[PDB]
């Protein structure tokens, strides 16, 4: 038996639940399109790739590796008989 | 000031851009340039219709690169088709310098300047810009003193910049100095872009085309034997590998020929290739038979 | 804040190191019999700025309208306080019943603007003043 | 109400009205499950993309 | 819903007849409940934020206007609601009908004072006619236009007023101004909204004249929204500038002070109207007429009148390159809220004539504005667009999605938008797309950051600048902590 004020609050339950459902729908169109989106950051990507492709072309100097100190920065002697600390392109291998 | 004075612009049109860069690749490494024929419109729009190119010489992209013979023969062809130009600009390669004007450029673009003042010098990709992703930035060059008097910031403002560095800050300072990299938009169609689109007719015949089974065959053997060898170093491996810097990698998960690398690259390529030499083969045949 | 003024400030507070200063390290307390030195009376200067300051209060969110749990009385055409941006529900709250302006129904006014009527109460004078005057 | 407690009529009594909420509440309880797995679904995406966007602005 | 029924609860029978979707069971089936303020208003949102299909909406807040409007006391917060999302003159005229019986002069006034600020400003001129025939307890006119109430506001905004000129002064003064007065102009312009600081202007006559280009026509442009409402100062602060009165100095001056006098004077038009309207006649070229063009828009909304949308159709038509863009958004303007096919066709296949890039810019937006409140309508329309051979046209698209479906956020509008940035390396539609979404969520402000962060990760810095935007919009009444955070990276970045 009811005749309270109690449907109100299980109203509310529901009330709230449903704009919270309709804010994931957004969401599920999204998820659609980031998996469409990493496809076109990937063409961007390539694109992008043809930039380190110029400065890996020539004019280059010809070196010999000391040896790695670490990834982002080595130990190398140039074909001068001057060694150089310097930068590795895409922390090679 | 009742003065324009302003960045512009560069709306390219397919032919022109695909064009620029032929010409500034063929030229490497002698400096190498030629005019833009278009028509203005707007009041910072201008728009490359078409180019062609001032020959090929170790004296280019100076004064005496530009030739009245090859220009007036050029322009008299295209009355006969009954297109009116005018000469909107003149656009160069640097193959020993990047996409920055040097001190040769500055004459050539002084002249094309005071005539115009809508004439810019267009520094088109080559090989040599570090910055290079074939990105085509039209600049107009000042002086100091032109600055100071406050010249200088009209010719900055509505653009929107972006940063290289392909030749250290020197050549920054130039580039602020200029414009500051120039927006270059591409004018185009879909009718334009799906011829540019597709290698060939023949890709129609060549999909389906196959070799011999034989050969077919003789590939799924050939990485059979390979992947096999990887196999042993795996099987240490698999107890990390999954950490970061390849030095510490060396000894600990057998990071010297890394063989999760080895065994992917071989099984994507067996992959691929086995199945779409059966599905053309068994295809073909059902239509055929 | 602009910053002319705060250049004027900083100045006038220097004077005072260099005043007393001055007078201590004259004394000789290191050419006197006694010797206490004179290098132990080495004093430094100082200046002044000013900069408004960073608080933040009353803020459930960066940047909501900052919900004040307490009221109080604005008057019409004007923030007596300075009012928030988008609060539908805050600005009515009860309308005044001893006002000239009460109602048929009770917050019906939000910062959409509304005209209560005095047919059911007059009381307090009733101000007109557009800015038409001002233009014309 | 409860998903317990047996009772008479529902015409108008309201019991069954209340007994329906507890039914509407099963009913946000179908839904929560597609809701989760639909945020790990998108979290999954977000970590490979993440990762191939550190590479493109380096 | 007869449990329901006897509990007498309200607030539970919107919600199960949300569900069944059935108008006599929203009142209640036999009309017992009668509370006007509270769970009332409450429906009007339910309905909007669950449901994506108009028809049915725009029953149900019909049936509950009417309902009301036979009891003693209607409100005033209902009929707006319907006004704006419905686009239908009915709602705000059945309430002031009855009121006529009732002789509560008082009434109707509290109704158009609250009506100006809610309501589409094009939207009121067409309600004034059918109103006056109803019959009201004239006096209403004033109001409704927007004259009277304008002037009222001012004097708010007036004397609460403060914020200081001085940092504008301190940069104008050390060195030349060109492009250090585009930074002057937009800050003072904002700042000194509806109160009286022709003090500055006035004095310093001489830091326009140094200004260039498109800089030049900005700074006279900028004076009239500080002058918003004043009759007073509005005409000759703009005099020196046209050629109304000696050293005018540039076209781009001219233009200006014309672009500043449509915007003083908007939403109230009466005796400037006319001399602009003149003026585009006579003119009708670049740099002046784009000002002149856009003013006389704006002058038109909240008094109506047809010419002003041929005049602008015309001058768009013979192709000047400034004026052009002017044209575009003025045409989108006048015709608002009710939907016009002809404005529709003008701007997009105008845009595919021109190659002049100021004119199609100013088109992109403006089909936009005229697609108000269509909702599904406006689909088909930004499809077309984007499917499009030319970019620039892809971007004309989005726009058209942002107006429209506001008043609500749905599924349908926001999937289009993206479709576009993905397929698409292009670093133009990928920023629109963004920006648009965030219109769209503001009716549920919170989805917005979380979209809009994995946008803004991107190789391309162009998505980043409409991500800042799309978070902006959303929440510019009132935001959200999350908001804040995201945009905060952007301000160190030093990509400009």
């Amino acid at each position: 038996s009811f005749l309270g004020p109690e449907p109100e609050d299980l109203e509310d339950l529901y009330s709230r639940y449903k704009k919270l459902q309709q804010e994931l729908e957004f969401l599920e169109v999204q998820e659609e399109y980031i998996k469409d989106e990493q496809k076109n950051l990937k063409k961007e990507f390539l694109h992008a790739q043809e930039e380190v492709k110029r400065i890996q072309s020539i004019p280059l100097v010809i070196g010999q590796f000391l040896e790695a100190v670490d990834q982002n920065t080595a130990i190398v002697g140039s074909t001068t008989g001057s060694n150089y600390y310097v930068r590795i392109l895409s922390t090679i291998d | 000031a009742p003065a324009v004075d302003t960045a512009e612009q560069v709306y390219i049109s397919s032919l022109a851009l695909l064009k620029m860069l032929k010409h500034g690749r063929a030229g490497v490494p002698m400096e190498v340039m030629g005019l833009m024929l278009g028509e203005f419109v707007d009041d910072y729009t201008v728009r490359v219709i078409d180019v062609f190119a001032m020959p090929q010489s170790g004296t280019g992209v100076s004064v005496e690169a530009v030739d009245p013979v090859f220009q007036a023969k050029m322009l008299d062809m295209l009355k006969q088709t009954g297109r009116p130009e005018m000469v909107v600009g003149w656009y160069h390669s640097h193959p020993g310098f990047g996409c920055w004007l040097s001190g040769v450029d500055i004459n050539t673009q002084q002249s094309f300047e005071a005539l115009s003042e809508r004439a810019v010098a267009v520094v088109v990709d080559p090989i040599q810009s570090v910055k290079g992703k074939v990105v085509i930035d039209a600049f107009r060059l000042i002086n100091a003193n032109m600055m100071v008097l406050g010249h200088e910031p009209r010719q900055t403002t509505s653009n929107l910049g972006h940063l290289n560095k392909p030749s250290i800050q020197a050549l920054i300072h130039g580039l602020n100095r200029h414009y500051y990299s120039i927006t270059i938009n591409y004018r185009k169609n879909e009718l334009e872009q799906k011829m540019l689109l597709n290698l060939h007719k023949k890709s129609w015949m060549e999909g389906l085309t196959l070799q011999d089974y034989s050969e077919h065959c003789k590939h799924n053997e050939s990485v059979v034997k390979e992947m096999l060898e990887l196999a042993k170093n795996y099987n240490k491996a698999v107890e990390e590998e999954d950490k970061m810097t390849p030095e510490q990698l060396a000894i600990k998960n057998v990071g010297k020929q890394d063989p999760k690398r080895h065994l992917e690259e071989h099984v994507d390529v067996l992959m691929t290739s086995n199945i779409v030499q059966c599905l053309a083969a068994m295809l073909d045949t059902v239509v055929f038979k | 804040e602009v910053p002319k003024e705060k250049e004027k400030e900083k100045v006038s507070t220097a004077v005072l190191s260099i005043t007393a200063k001055a007078k201590k390290k004259e004394k000789e307390k290191e050419k006197k019999e006694e010797e206490k030195m004179e290098v132990d009376e080495a004093e430094k200067k100082e200046e002044k700025e000013k900069k408004k300051e960073p608080e933040p209060n009353f803020q459930l969110l960066d940047n909501p309208a900052r919900v004040m749990p307490a009221q109080l009385k604005v008057l019409s055409m004007t923030e007596t306080c300075r009012y928030q941006p988008f609060k539908p529900l805050s600005i009515g709250g009860i309308i005044i019943l001893k006002d000239t302006s009460e109602d048929i129904e009770e917050l019906v006014e939000p910062v959409a603007a509304h005209g209560p009527k005095i047919e059911e109460e007059e009381q307090e004078p009733e101000p007109p003043e557009p800015f038409e005057y001002i233009d014309d | 109400m409860a998903l317990d407690g047996p009772e008479q009529m529902e015409l108008e009594e309201g019991k069954a009205g209340s007994g329906l909420r507890q039914y509407y509440l099963s009913k946000i309880e179908e839904l929560q499950l597609i809701v989760n797995d639909k945020s790990q679904n998108l979290r999954r995406l977000q970590a490979q993309r993440n990762e191939l966007n550190a590479k493109v602005r380096l | 819903f007869q449990r329901c029924l006897d509990d007498h609860k309200y607030k539970q029978a919107i919600g199960i007849a949300l569900e069944t979707r059935r108008l006599d069971v929203f009142e209640k089936t036999i009309l017992e409940s009668n509370d006007v303020p509270g769970m009332l208003a409450y429906s009007l949102k339910l309905c909007m934020s669950l449901m994506q299909n108009k028809q049915f909406r725009n029953k149900v807040l019909r049936v509950l206007v009417k309902i009301y409007m036979n009891l003693e006391k209607p409100d005033f917060i209902n009929v707006c609601q319907c006004l704006i999302f419905l686009d239908d003159t009915q709602a705000v005229s059945d309430i002031l009908e009855k009121l006529v019986k009732e002789d509560n002069l008082l009434m109707a006034y509290q109704i158009c004072f609250d009506l100006y600020e809610s309501a589409s400003q094009q939207f009121l001129s067409s309600v004034i006619q059918n109103l006056r025939t109803v019959g009201t307890p004239l006096k209403m006119i004033k109001i409704l236009s927007g004259e009277m109430a304008i002037e009222l506001h001012l004097q708010f905004l007036i004397r609460n007023n403060n914020t200081d000129l001085m940092i504008l002064k301190n940069t104008k003064d050390a060195v030349r101004n060109s492009v250090c007065h585009t930074a002057t102009v937009i800050a003072n312009s904002f700042m000194h909204c509806g109160t009286t600081s022709d003090q500055f202007l006035r004095d310093n006559l001489e830091w326009l004249a140094r200004a260039t280009n498109w800089a030049k026509f900005t700074a006279t442009a900028s004076l009239g929204v500080i002058h918003k409402g004043h009759e007073k100062e509005a005409l000759q602060l703009m005099a020196t500038y046209l050629p109304k009165d000696t050293s005018p100095g540039s076209a781009y001056q001219e233009g200006g002070g014309l672009y500043a006098l449509g915007l003083i004077h908007a939403n109230h038009g009466g005796d400037i109207i006319d001399y602009l309207l003149n003026q585009l006649k006579n003119a009708s070229n670049d740099i002046v007429r784009h000002g002149g063009s856009l003013g006389l828009g704006l002058a038109a909304m909240g008094t109506a009148r047809q010419d002003v949308y041929d005049l602008l159709k015309t001058n768009l038509y013979q192709d000047d390159a400034v004026t052009g863009e002017a044209a575009g958004l003025a045409l989108g303007l006048v015709m608002l809220g009710s939907k016009n096919t002809q404005a529709i066709e003008d701007m997009v296949g105008y845009a595919q004539e021109t190659q002049h890039e100021k004119i199609l810019r100013g088109l992109a937006v403006g089909i936009a504005l005229v697609m108000y409140g269509r909702m599904e309508e406006a689909d088909a329309l930004i499809e077309s667009l984007c499917r499009d051979k030319d970019p620039i046209l892809r971007r004309s698209g989005m726009y058209t999605v942002a107006m429209a479906y506001c008043g609500s956020g749905n599924n349908k509008a926001i999937r289009r938008l993206l479709h576009v940035a993905v397929s698409d390396v292009n670093d133009d539609v990928r920023r629109a797309a963004v920006e648009s979404l965030g219109f769209i969520l503001f009716r549920t402000p919170e989805q917005c950051p979380s979209v809009v962060s994995l946008l803004s990760e991107s190789y391309n810095p162009h998505v980043r600048y409409g991500a800042a935007m799309a978070l902006g919009v959303c929440c510019a009444g009132t935001g959200n902590k999350e908001a804040i955070n995201l945009l905060e990276p952007m301000t160190n970045d030093p990509v400009n």
